[PDB]
RNA sequence: UUAGCUAGUUGGUAAGGUAACGGCUUACCAAGGCAACGAUGCAUAGCCGACCUGAGAGGGUGAUCGGCCACACUGGAACUG
RNA sequence: CGUAAAGCGCGCGUAGGCGGUUUUUUAAGUCUGAUGUGAAAGCCCACGGCUCAACCGUGGAGGGUCAUUGGAAACUGGAAAA
RNA sequence: CGACUUUCUGGUCUGUAACUGACGCUGAUGUGCGAAAGCGUGGGGAUCAAACAGGAUUAGAUACCCUGGUAGUCCACGCCGUAAACGAUGAGUGCUAAGUGUUAGGGGGUUUCCCGCCCCUUAGUGCUGCAGCUAACGCAUUAAGCACUCCGCCUGGGGAGUA
């Protein structure tokens, strides 16, 4: 396969990125509902999907982003 | 249960006494993962035939045949013992004075305290055995104070 | 294995223990010396007989008795064959075999020349069962 | 009876914690009887160095002359390669 | 750490030629600096297993590179020994 | 590790043998070359060539199949093979298959087939069976 | 070629169903012609005589061509088959095919003088007489590879 | 499920002692000397040539017979030659 | 050892196991003979006797992983050279 | 081995060929690391939690269905070193149809970043399947196909991992 999701999106990107300079990129990079979009459903390999998860997760942690959020 | 197995020796010693006429000293049981073994100690005169053990066999199955209040069918160990018995009492000495004996008393000899002597007369505590040990004759009188096992033996 | 370890290795065999502890006199009359003999035959005595009985439906009564040979080693021992004419503490020859009777046991006696004597009447003794030639 | 090459050895030393003696460790290797293949193995000597003059490392090979103590039989015949921290 | 400035610091001397790439004498003069850091963070890291496998291996390596530098050379390998004052 | 030469070569001999192709080449050694030059003697490889390159030069192989891609042999094996150094010498000379199978013999001045080495009598390292 | 029919047995196989047991008889024949050809079957009947049927009739389809010398291989190999490999050689005139019973039956059926053999692995007849066809079909010939190889017989040569 | 053995022992020194040899044993000084490639300990054992089965490979065995070794109620000796 | 019996739980590594490409020497091996030397018998072969067999005998064969030397340098092992 | 982060290191590979020149190899012994429980000690105890008891149940009731609580779980080190630590697939080597992905690479052309494509391999991890082989099961370039140095086991069942 396999089961990744769409890329190409990064043509004004990469390839590695942000972590947090953009909240709206993150708006799209997972779900909102604190729960995660996973790599099935996000799409860029796990080099950079590792890592955008775990700027993600650490703006949950730095509070940039709700660890979960709540409706 | 061993209650049980009580009830079975006073309902089969009527036959054992109405059929050869024996008498059982005991009925017991072991058992290894199957019908278990009724070890039954068949009396009456010592020296029990063959026949004499088959005949009772025969009987004792038989009784039990339509009597087995215990859910399972089990072994009969139909068994005509010899003279060979445990001494535990001086009349058990008394009764072997013709038979060999062999003794476990508080003072052994190499490390060892069982000895095997050939009975020549009955003198209470005392011995006067033919005892033969590595091909030894001579009368020990072995004190059955330190005796701490003893039992008829075989006459070979 | 490996050509090294194979070197500093035996490659032991799985060799087996005789089921039939037949030690026959060897040292047994001096010195009580534990003795390997495997004598096809020792000359002893059954202490005892005895008769446990088969399970249905073949209720064969098989017959046992408890016996003591040249080194005088206790054994509960089956007899096979119909017709004796012996009793407690006779002297009786054992032979190796384990048949289906009961476990516990893996020899047997052997009829026609002891105490438990054979019967001449078959034709099947005429070599063996101990008994000569029906004549 | 240098006719008899005696018994002849090169080998190292190993050791001269003895009194004019010294012990050579001569290799060999023998056959297997199922297999063929093996590994080196050896008989230390001691050995009779006259002034203890040899040294750990020394190749040498030696001479069986006479039973000189207890397993001392062979003299050396020539120190060959007496060595040190190479 | 180390990185290529303290490696290419203590290879610039025991090179056979400057370009060389074996020639273990900088590579182990390299490893001894390395084992030496990575044992200052195991003083660090009291207790783990990752320096424990690591000096395991690279001071083995190391150690073997050595007995071929006496192998392959005589004097090299215990001038190393005097300087470096490793695997004497 | 490559342990042994004789094993890759064989090995990857008996899957072009499987694949049913004849031009492959493998990085030689002078007996490498020397033996596929006795193989283009024996004549199942139709064409054997040798080059130079690191570290030694590729050998390169041109099998003669059978007439519809057959294994014109028909079995291969080292002998000699790491630990066991298996030297035979002018009677312990074996004969696969008899003459048709054969087997190159490394002996005190080279590598000879089995037909040279009953033949000149100099025993040595058994080196491979093919039959 | 000639058929000649060789069974090795007569298997029952209890293909017990709802209710009833349906026992087959189960036979394998191998048809062969003794000079030069072999070839087995199987078949699963309910008699000697419609087994002996079935079986002869697939055994007669495919066969073999045996090629020998004296009689006899002009080689040695091994055949094998699911563990139930065997062991073939040829043998001194006189001495007679010697192997086990059922895998001598499959080489008289190829009609050869003496050989040496020995079943192996499996006692299994029908695998180790598969082992066997599978060795049989893997024979050659000198002048085979005589041809094969551009060198031809009298050099490289049984 | 046998890992340490180890002190005349290790080596030499001088004596003696034997056909010789040396702790071989004395006195000296010195600390050795062996130890997983299995010393040591235990069981057990006469040894081999030879033999039995095995296609062979092998395995097993070790009757007389060839020789070699050990022993001659037990231990400790020594005369003899 | 994919599952019927078998992969520590997984390591680091001492010895050791085997050893890349090419160039020489070595002959250690290796191979390749010669030597001495394998009690005898049995041992296999042939053969003689015993009717024959059994059998001994006769010679041969066989019988070392023994030592030595002739070559050899493919190979492994060294030695050297990369 | 997954909350985040850092510590000061260990390892990963693409390409690389940089060049001493085999420096390599698995690896007896040895030997570190290491689920859980348990436990020594010294704390914590938030759960959870044996035992437990109240207690259904039933003379009996812990049996379980309760209620709470419970050694310990949890923090410090040892003891622990054991397990389903199982793929009961030792390691490395290199060979061998395919289709066909991945996880990171790279390259070429392809095109605006070909990222977009394709294809070549790098090194792994797939699914189907040549051949091969397995009693079968299936693997099948990551072989269970082919071979190689190096480790351990297995020897019917079970007796008994127990003595």
């Amino acid at each position: 396969g396999r089961r990744r999701k769409k890329v190409c999106y990064f043509t004004a990107n990469g390839i590695t990125h942000i972590d947090y300079k953009d909240t709206e990129l993150l708006k799209r990079f997972i779900s909102e509902r604190g729960k995660i979009l996973p790599r099935r459903v996000t799409g860029t390999s796990a080099k950079y999907q590792r890592m955008l998860t775990t700027a993600i997760k650490r703006s949950r942690h730095m509070a940039l982003l709700p660890y979960v959020k709540e409706e | 249960m061993a209650s049980k197995i009580t009830e079975q020796v006073e309902v089969i010693v009527k036959p054992i006494m109405e059929d050869l006429n024996f008498e059982l000293v005991d009925v017991e049981y072991v058992k290894e993962g199957r019908d278990h073994f009724l070890r039954i100690s068949i009396d009456k005169e010592g020296g029990v035939d063959l026949n004499d053990c088959t005949l009772a066999s025969e009987k004792i199955s038989e009784a039990m045949d339509a009597n087995d209040p215990i859910p399972e069918m089990y072994y009969l160990d139909v068994a005509s013992p010899g003279a060979e018995r445990p001494i535990k009492k001086e009349q058990d000495f008394q009764n072997a004075i013709t038979k060999p004996v062999f003794v476990s008393l508080y003072v052994p000899i190499e490390g060892e305290k069982e000895w095997l002597g050939i009975l020549q007369e009955v003198n209470n505590e005392t011995i006067v055995v033919q005892v033969k040990i590595k091909a030894r004759t001579k009368d020990i009188e072995i004190p059955r104070d330190k005796i701490a096992k003893a039992r008829h033996a075989v006459m070979i | 294995p490996t050509i090294n370890q194979l070197v500093r290795k035996p490659r032991q065999s799985k060799i087996k223990k005789s089921d039939s502890p037949a030690l026959n006199k060897g040292f047994n009359s001096k010195k009580k010396k534990f003795t390997d003999l495997n004598s096809p035959q020792k000359r002893g005595v059954c202490t005892r007989v005895g008769t446990m009985t088969p399970r249905k439906p073949n209720s064969a009564l098989r017959k046992y008795a408890r016996v003591r040979l040249s080194n005088n080693i206790e054994i509960n021992a089956y007899i096979p064959g119909i017709g004796h004419n012996l009793q407690e503490h006779s002297v009786v020859l054992v032979r190796g075999g384990r048949v289906r009777d009961l476990p516990g046991v893996r020899y047997h006696i052997v009829r026609g020349a002891l105490d438990t004597s054979g019967v001449d009447g078959r034709r099947q003794g005429r070599s063996l069962y101990g008994t000569k030639k029906p004549k | 009876s240098e006719r008899n090459d005696r018994k002849v050895y090169v080998g190292k030393v190993v050791s001269d914690k003895m009194d004019k003696t010294i012990t050579v460790l001569v290799e060999t290797y023998k056959t297997h009887k199922l297999y063929g293949k093996r590994v080196k193995y050896s008989k230390k000597y001691k050995t009779h160095d006259e002034n203890n003059s040899a040294k750990l490392g020394d190749i040498v090979k030696i001479q069986e002359t006479r039973p000189l103590s207890a397993t001392k039989r062979f003299r050396l015949v020539e120190i060959v390669e007496e060595s040190v921290i190479i | 750490a180390i990185s290529q400035e303290r490696k290419n610091e203590i290879i610039k001397e025991y090179r056979v030629h400057e370009t060389d790439t074996g020639s273990p004498e900088v590579q182990i003069a390299v490893l001894t600096a390395e084992i030496n850091a990575v044992n200052e963070h195991l003083r660090t890291h009291k207790k783990d297993h990752h320096s424990r496998r690591g000096l395991l291996k690279m001071v083995g390596r190391r150690r073997h590179l050595l007995n071929y530098l006496r192998s392959k050379d005589i004097q090299r390998y215990r001038e190393l020994i005097k300087s470096l004052g490793i695997r004497r | 590790t490559m342990t042994d030469p004789i094993a890759d070569m064989l090995t990857r001999v008996r899957n072009a043998n499987m694949v049913r192709h004849e031009k492959l080449e493998l990085p030689a050694s002078n007996i490498k070359k020397e033996i596929a030059e006795i193989l283009k003697s024996e004549g199942f490889i139709k064409n054997v060539e040798y080059v130079e390159d690191d570290k030694q030069g590729v050998l390169r192989l041109f099998l003669k199949y059978g007439q519809n891609d057959e294994r014109v042999i028909t079995g291969l094996k080292r002998i000699s093979k790491p630990g066991l150094r298996v030297y035979a010498k002018a009677s312990e000379m074996p004969k696969v298959l008899n003459g048709l199978g054969i087997a190159l013999v490394s002996t005190s001045e080279g590598v000879i087939t089995d037909k040279e080495a009953r033949k000149r009598n100099v025993g040595g390292e058994i080196i491979a069976y093919v039959w | 070629k000639e058929f000649e029919e060789r069974v090795v047995t007569i298997n029952r196989v209890a293909k017990v169903v709802k209710g009833g047991r349906r026992f087959r008889f189960t036979a394998l024949v191998v048809v062969g012609d003794k000079n030069g050809r072999v070839g087995f079957g199987t078949g699963k009947a309910q008699e000697v005589p419609e087994a002996i049927k079935k079986a002869v009739e697939a055994a007669k389809k495919d066969l073999v061509v045996v090629p020998r010398v004296e009689g006899t291989t002009p080689h040695t190999i091994t055949g094998r088959y699911g563990s139930g490999s065997v062991f073939m050689k040829p043998a001194a005139p006189g001495t007679g095919v010697i192997a086990g019973g059922p895998v001598r039956a499959v080489l008289e059926l190829a009609g050869i003088t003496d050989i040496l053999s020995k079943s192996l692995g499996s006692n299994t007849p029908i695998n180790m007489v598969r082992a066997t066809i599978d060795g049989l079909q893997n024979l050659k010939n000198a002048e085979d590879v005589a041809k094969l190889r551009g060198k031809t017989v009298e050099e490289l040569y049984n």
